[PDB]
């Protein structure tokens, strides 16, 4: 591993920092809310008597499954084209709350039903915000949307005052006031009705068709969930590495019994990552802390590559009562899980070290590794030690009240210093 | 590390990473880089002696009380009471101690590691120095240690700023009050004054500062649909995902190299600090400087150092003139 | 009547149903800021044995939200009223209490103003107030309800030093009416005391409308300890009703241990703030 | 280039020039600050060559360790060597001192 | 200034600068940190009495 | 602004944004560095007086 970290088949004494050592995964769990009943589309979508669109048609969807596999053939969906959430990706996860508004438009005016849009249905008859996370569906109706001589049903908003603020209806059975007249119900010269109507026949052609459009919009947000994917949830683990999937929510880590005060409208917790700390069980009601798995640095200590292939590893601030000491198949990243991991495992300041033996005999030390614990290569029948380096050699002085100690001779030492004083210059 | 802070135990973020090439490997190699030179500059200011030097078990240098700088056996950590006051009064954020809150906050790949220099032997540096410069002189920052009684040491160093020999050996005792009271005050001042550590307080804050920035980093959407990877890679088909996935990975790894040269910058200051400080304990401390202004102020007498979290503390015995006197001269 | 007061450091609520502890979290919303005029308002409805009209409850403009505080003993206020006019033109909302029940709905009443004044509506003698609804008199174009628990959850102290202040903060962005709330019976008299409380939401509905328009419903048929003067313009007056404005603010918001929000700091205040 | 056309060609090198552009900001700022330290070592033996070298310097543990005597200059490939020549006492005696 | 040098007096697009974190707010620090500095270098260099 | 749709707009201020924050960027990382060359004078300034 040293060897594949820097590109060189020989390797210089000292310590390297190679990769990281975390406990994996041993086995995933789903918790979604128990939810048999199931929340009914077809009368949703097989209606013949929708709204028109400045009075769209609501429907709030509540507590199902909403398995989104068996929708595709009750209508021909022209465009399916879907904000936020992928379409495919929708089935494996759970919502706050789902709406579903429908509502049937002018074929050219499909592409407007969109976040941020201008025009006539987007400033005066609905309006979709900005941040809109959901799904647009949109097909034909001329099968039925056709008379020999008109079809006066439907009908939609041409002149408002002001643009609408997203997510409202305005229905209004009032007189625009048109000109400087302020009539009263006149509706003759000068005071036209501010609606018009969607007569249709199959004579028309391609763009001015009845475009049917459904659009669902969800909360995809940190609430107690209502509607959620058809997965079947197992039994919870606690206090053991897992992947969990708590309700809607990924994640790897550790479920321990929590001691928190989640108050009722709370369902996630946080830190400061915006990562999820805390969870309630979505069919328990308990909440339970997640604590992200066991992890650290490896640092690789090596004497002269030519002098041994013996190498020493220090896991950097683990306490190695954990794992380390009793590792098994497929709990470790590092596939070298070869140790006997019995002898030679000395506790450090910096993280237990592994593969070297502590002796109370000190030196200066050549290889460091800190918390003044430092390494080296020695005899006994040869081995990597460690050891408390050795500061210096401890002596003392002989003062006294009428002491001097004098030097009766002298040496010309001649010391050598190295100073860089430029480096090369470069030009791109 | 970038392989857990960018990309959080994901796969394909990690893969989608690695095609940024040697974004990352850089980084780790400039903060190894600054750590092992975190490591030789402790080295550089205290480990100045090539042995370790210990006081006689009788404590009598011609009056002068040098019971506040040697370090007390009695204490569990066998350092002065000066140094014991700094160190209470400098709180360290982290240290890297087998941890196996904030600090607590940081699963991101963000370790600090603990010094090479436990603030034991580090001590054990100051120790012998000050036991060499009380019973040396200056001569052990030469050659061999060569024992001189005090006040002889004390005659000399005045001797070295152009006062005689006979001012010390005929006001000793006035001297070495003066020097017990400074000694004494010297701690009251410092342990009254509100922050007289700014400058240590200031290097540990301003680490503590960073790294908790650049944790508060990982709520940033950067654009994306949100600042948690484990839900776009859960909420969006790989097609979308690469994209939001890349820009996160775009901005987390703006923000860590960021981080990292703003801690190159500072540490090429610290290291210009440690080198200014092995300086100062070369000339003030084994030996005597007659630069001005440079050991404090005043014509310097001597100096002793003392440990501190992330830092020393220089105790400048100056020579200061007093009540004066005009004269008509020629 | 009508009187002003100051808000001192009220209104403040969960923005989110995440949870928090020790953290200086801020946010940018719709609020009630630090210190700003509450204007009261009563109504007076009681004359002996008379009826003698008194032709109150004026229109309450509803801007960016409201926030509400009464001092009620059991049922004095009911709900409010929502939407543009209250007219056969536009449609609106209307909210109203029961014994344990809300009713809460859209329509486009043309008229729902019948209080039913009694001819001895004076509560000292007696208090014979059941079903004194006449309401919903007419529905034009309306096709929206909702039933859910009421939202005040009224508590007795078996007197009436512990005073519950039903502080309420309704809100209209996107639709989605937000209705926290949180009762504090620590009132001992003094109005909008000294101190720091948070409010927790209670349903969330989208229907949309615009709603420039507020005012409240009360049971007219038992009410008493009304007084009635000429104050205005910055003056005193006996209300036991709070009305404030919310306007887009800054908060910086101090999360507690345990989870509870102990302070806040209005970023819009002054510069200290 | 050659296999994709214009319309995402220049998104893809747009991002392309983007990677490489920050990686050579990276480079430069290394650079940079490499400079400025190789700066302060060179300002420091600019020092050295005029104290020790065109002088005596009485600063203690400076010009080499021990009293310091006498140094020479020496060029080498980016930088330059001090060959410090210094005196160091020996063999001492106890001696009684008033 | 953030505000005024990234996005020109644009509400849409100090909103969306807002996305990017507490990420300039370093650079007010920084900045903040030199110009500090830098009345401390014209003190020591000359307040020596 | 007054040429794109919020939709496609965001994405193509993202672009300016993370261009002149860049660009900023630079410019207090070349401060810090000549900060530092200021202070080196500036402490020998102080130790030559
Ligand atoms: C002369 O100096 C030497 C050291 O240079 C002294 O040697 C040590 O002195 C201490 C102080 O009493 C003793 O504890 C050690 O046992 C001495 N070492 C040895 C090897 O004997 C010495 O005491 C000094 N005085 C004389 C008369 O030699
Ligand atoms: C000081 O040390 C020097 C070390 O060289 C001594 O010189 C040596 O003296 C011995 C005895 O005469 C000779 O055998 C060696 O050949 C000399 N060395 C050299 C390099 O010439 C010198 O004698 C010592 N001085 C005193 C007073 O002890
Ligand atoms: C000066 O030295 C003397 C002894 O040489 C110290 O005297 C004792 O110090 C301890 C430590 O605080 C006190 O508990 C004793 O009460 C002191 N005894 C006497 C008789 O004073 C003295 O503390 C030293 N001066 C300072 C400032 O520490
Ligand atoms: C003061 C007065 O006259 N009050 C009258 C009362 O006499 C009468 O019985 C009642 C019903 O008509 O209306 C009221
Ligand atoms: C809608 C509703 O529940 N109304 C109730 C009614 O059923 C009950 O008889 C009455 C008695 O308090 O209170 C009110
Ligand atoms: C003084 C008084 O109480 N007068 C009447 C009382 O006679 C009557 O019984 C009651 C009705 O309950 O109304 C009141
Ligand atoms: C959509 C709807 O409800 N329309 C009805 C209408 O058919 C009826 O004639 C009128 C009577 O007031 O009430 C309204
Ligand atoms: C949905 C809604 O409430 N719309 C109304 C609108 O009908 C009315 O014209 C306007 C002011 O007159 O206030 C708003
Ligand atoms: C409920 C309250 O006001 N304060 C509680 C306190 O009673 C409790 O002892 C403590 C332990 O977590 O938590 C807090
Ligand atoms: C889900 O399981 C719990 C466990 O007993 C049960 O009480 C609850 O009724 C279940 N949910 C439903 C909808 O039945
Ligand atoms: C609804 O389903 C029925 C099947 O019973 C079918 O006859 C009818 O045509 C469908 N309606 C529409 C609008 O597709
Ligand atoms: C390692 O030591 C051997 C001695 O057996 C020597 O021949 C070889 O050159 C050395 N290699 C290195 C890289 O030091
Ligand atoms: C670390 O492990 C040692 C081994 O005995 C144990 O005594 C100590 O309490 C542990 N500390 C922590 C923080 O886990
Ligand atoms: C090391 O020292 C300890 C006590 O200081 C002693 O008990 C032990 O036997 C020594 N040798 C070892 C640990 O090999
Ligand atoms: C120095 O003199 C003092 C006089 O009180 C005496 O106590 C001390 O022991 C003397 N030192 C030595 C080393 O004899
Ligand atoms: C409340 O309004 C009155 C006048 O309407 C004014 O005098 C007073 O200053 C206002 N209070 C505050 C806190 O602005």
């Amino acid at each position: 591993e040293t060897k594949c970290t820097l590109k060189s088949f020989t390797v210089e004494k000292g310590i390297y920092q190679t990769s990281n050592f975390r406990v994996q995964p041993t086995e995933s769990i789903v918790r979604f809310p128990n939810i048999t009943n199931l929340c009914p589309f077809h009368e949703v979508f097989n209606a013949t008597r929708f709204a028109s669109v400045y009075a769209w048609n609501r429907k709030r969807i509540s507590n199902c499954v909403a398995d989104y596999s068996v929708l595709y053939n009750f209508a021909p969906f022209f465009a399916f084209k879907c904000y936020g959430v992928s379409p495919t990706k929708l089935n494996d996860l759970c919502f706050t709350n789902v709406y579903a508004d429908s509502f049937v438009i002018r074929g050219n005016e499909v592409s407007q039903i969109a976040p941020g849009q201008t025009g006539n249905i987007a400033d005066y008859n609905y309006k979709l915000p900005d941040d809109f996370t959901g799904c647009v569906i949109a097909w034909n109706s001329n099968k039925l949307d056709s008379k020999v001589s008109g079809n006066y049903n439907y009908l939609y908003r041409l002149f408002r005052k002001s643009k609408l603020k997203p997510f409202e209806r305005d229905i209004s059975t009032e007189i625009y006031q048109a000109g400087n007249k302020p009539c009263n119900g006149v509706a003759g010269f000068n005071c036209y009705f501010p609606l018009q109507s969607y007569g249709f026949r199959p004579t028309y052609g391609v763009g001015h068709q009845p475009y049917r459009v459904v659009v669902l919009s969800f909360e995809l947000l940190h609430a107690p969930a209502t509607v959620c994917g058809p997965k079947k949830s197992t039994n919870l683990v606690k206090n053991k590495c897992v992947n969990f999937n708590f309700n809607g929510l990924t994640g790897t880590g550790v479920l321990t019994e929590s001691n928190k005060k989640f108050l009722p409208f709370q369902q996630f917790g946080r830190d400061i990552a915006d990562t999820t700390d805390a969870v309630r069980d979505p069919q328990t009601l308990e909440i339970l802390d997640i604590t992200p798995c066991s992890f650290g640095g490896v640092s690789v200590i090596t004497p002269g590559t030519n002098t041994s292939n013996q190498v020493a590893v220090l896991y950097q601030g683990v306490n190695c009562t954990e794992v380390p000491v009793a590792i098994h198949a497929d709990q470790l990243t590092p596939t070298w899980r070869v140790y006997s991991t019995g002898s030679n495992v000395f506790q450090t300041r910096a993280g237990c070290l592994i593969g070297a033996e502590y002796v109370n005999n000190s030196y200066e030390c050549d290889i460091p590794i800190g918390a003044g614990i430092c390494a080296s290569y020695q005899t006994q029948s040869q081995s990597i030690i460690a050891y408390t380096m050795s500061l210096g050699a401890e002596n003392s002085v002989a003062y006294s009240n009428n002491s001097i100690a004098i030097p009766t001779n002298f040496t010309i030492s001649v010391t050598t210093e190295i100073l860089p004083v430029s480096m090369t210059k470069t030009s791109v | 590390d970038c392989t857990m802070y960018i990309c959080g135990d994901s796969t394909e973020c990690s893969n989608l990473l690695l095609q940024y090439g040697s974004f990352c490997t850089q980084l780790k190699r400039a903060l190894t880089g600054i750590a092992v030179e975190q490591d030789k500059n402790t080295q550089e200011v205290f480990a100045q002696v090539k042995q370790i030097y210990k006081t006689p078990p009788i404590k009598y240098f011609g009056g002068f009380n040098f019971s506040q700088i040697l370090p007390d056996p009695s204490k569990p950590s066998k350092r002065s009471p000066i140094e014991d006051l700094l160190f209470n009064k400098v709180t360290l954020a982290d240290a890297g101690f087998i941890k196996q809150l904030i600090c607590a906050q940081k699963f991101n790949g963000l370790t600090v590691l603990p010094p090479l220099l436990t603030d034991e032997m580090i001590a054990q540096y100051t120790s012998a120095l000050l036991a060499g410069t009380i019973t040396s002189g200056w001569t052990f920052g030469a050659g061999p240690a060569l024992q001189i009684p005090f006040p002889m040491q004390m005659a000399y160093r005045f001797n070295g700023i152009g006062v005689t020999q006979n001012v010390l050996y005929e006001n000793q005792k006035l001297i070495a009050n003066q020097f017990n009271s400074a000694i004494g005050k010297i701690q009251d001042s410092l342990s009254s004054t509100p922050s007289a550590l700014g400058k240590l307080q200031d290097v540990v804050n301003h680490n503590a500062q960073a790294l908790n920035t650049l944790v508060k980093q990982l709520s940033s959407k950067f654009g994306a649909i949100s600042s948690v990877l484990n839900d776009i890679l859960s909420r969006l088909d790989p097609p979308e995902a690469e994209v939001q996935i890349d820009r996160l990975i775009t901005g987390r790894l703006q923000s860590l190299q960021t981080y990292v040269t703003q801690q190159l910058i500072r540490a090429a200051e610290i290291r210009a600090s440690a080198n200014l400080a092995a300086t100062k304990m070369s000339e003030c401390v084994l030996g005597q400087s007659k630069r001005v202004d440079f050991c404090g102020k005043g014509y310097h007498l001597m100096s002793f150092p003392q440990s501190a979290p992330h830092g020393v503390v220089f105790l400048h015995v100056t020579y200061v003139p007093a009540q004066e006197k005009n004269f008509t001269t020629a | 009547t009508q009187s002003y007061t100051n808000s001192f450091t009220r209104g403040v609520y969960y923005p989110d149903k995440v949870f928090r502890s020790s953290v200086l979290h801020s946010t940018q919303d719709l609020f009630l800021p630090f210190f700003s005029n509450v204007t009261w308002f009563h109504a007076i409805h009681v004359s002996g044995t008379n009826g003698t009209k008194r032709f109150d409850n004026p229109v309450l403009p509803f801007n960016d939200g409201v926030y509400f505080a009464s001092t009620e003993k059991s049922n004095i206020i009911r709900g409010w009223i929502f939407g543009t006019t209250l007219d056969s033109k536009t449609q609106s909302l209307l909210i109203v209490n029961n014994a344990t029940n809300v009713v809460i709905k859209v329509c486009e009443f043309q008229f729902c103003n019948d209080p039913f004044l009694d001819v001895y509506y004076h509560e000292n003698n007696k208090s014979r107030m059941e079903s004194e609804l006449r309401v919903y008199s007419s529905a034009n174009n309306c096709t929206f309800e909702y039933v859910s628990q009421p939202f005040l959850m009224d508590l007795e102290g078996k007197q009436g030093n512990f005073k519950n202040l039903r502080e309420f903060v309704f809100k209209n962005i996107d639709g989605y009416f937000k209705i926290y709330s949180k009762h504090t019976p620590v009132n001992l008299g003094r109005d909008l005391p000294q101190g720091f409380s948070a409010l927790e939401p209670l349903v969330d509905l989208p229907i949309g409308i615009n709603i420039t328009r507020f005012q409240t419903l009360l049971a007219l048929h038992r009410s008493y300890l009304t007084p009635g003067d000429s104050s205005s313009s910055w003056t005193a007056g006996a209300a036991a009703y709070y009305v404030g404005y919310l306007q887009p603010r800054t908060f910086l918001l101090k999360y507690n241990e345990n989870g509870t929000i102990t302070d806040a700091v209005d970023c819009a205040l002054d510069p200290l703030s």
